[PDB]
């Protein structure tokens, strides 16, 4: 008997992109090579297998600095993190081998299944 | 909005 | 120039509520008269212009436990934590005048409006 | 599902 108010979802999303660019209960700095990026925990487990195993771990779940493998790329990083709060995802040429990796090592079929779509058309 | 899901 | 996936997110939201049900990640208590509601700050921040302004208040942000105004119904808050993780709202008409007042006091346009417009019919 | 948004 339920009625659903169908923007709710894109509409949360907004504004934890908001909260994120303005600093908001952010609770993690993600740390890859030189680049950091801070995120919420929630908001990284939501969207990455790699993530939700981290933060389930008793003792990861604490930690405020996470440090990726350094064989991931910080712009492909940068790109998927944007995915994670917005749904859309900045594919180039020129990025979609170092987002295709990095969507790989963060469990993100949906992104590594488009990555394979765009490149097997190219091809 | 508002719809029957 | 990007692309989009259309279900990510009503995805984060079906896992952000999967993580309250597990109790994963919670960082605060809503106490609504005798009940208590386990939840995300970020999440009641980005549903409600109340949580917004208390998690954005320098001392209260730091709170693990929020006490509503003993005017606020339980079951009413109950139904709009549900409608925040899930975008579906259970209207009935033994429950619009609590979910109505609740919104309010929440700062929850949408289901204001919803609310307004199910009570006009009526009547 | 992707779409051009
Ligand atoms: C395998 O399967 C490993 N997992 C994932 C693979 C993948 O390609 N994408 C994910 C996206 C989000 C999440 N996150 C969740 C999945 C289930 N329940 C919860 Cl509560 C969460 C969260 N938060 C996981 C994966
Ligand atoms: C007036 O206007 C008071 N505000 C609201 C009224 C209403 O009816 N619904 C809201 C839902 C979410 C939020 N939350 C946000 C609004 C803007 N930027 C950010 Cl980052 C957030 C978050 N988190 C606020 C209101
Ligand atoms: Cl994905
Ligand atoms: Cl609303």
């Amino acid at each position: 008997s339920c009625i659903q108010f169908t923007r709710h979802a894109s509409d949360v999303l907004l504004n934890l992109n908001r909260l994120r660019s303005r600093d908001i209960l952010t609770d993690v700095v993600i740390v890859v090579s030189r680049e950091q990026f801070r995120a919420h925990k929630t908001v990284l487990m939501a969207c990455s297998g790699l993530f939700y195993s981290i933060f389930t771990d008793q003792l990861k779940c604490n930690l405020s600095v996470i440090n990726l493998d350094p064989e991931i790329n910080p712009e492909g990083f940068c790109i998927l993190l944007d995915f994670m709060y917005t749904s859309r995802l900045n594919l180039r040429e020129g990025n979609i081998m170092a987002v295709m990796a990095t969507a790989m090592y963060l469990q993100m079929e949906h992104v590594v299944d488009t990555c394979r779509k765009f490149i097997k058309a190219s091809e | 909005a508002w719809v029957i899901p």
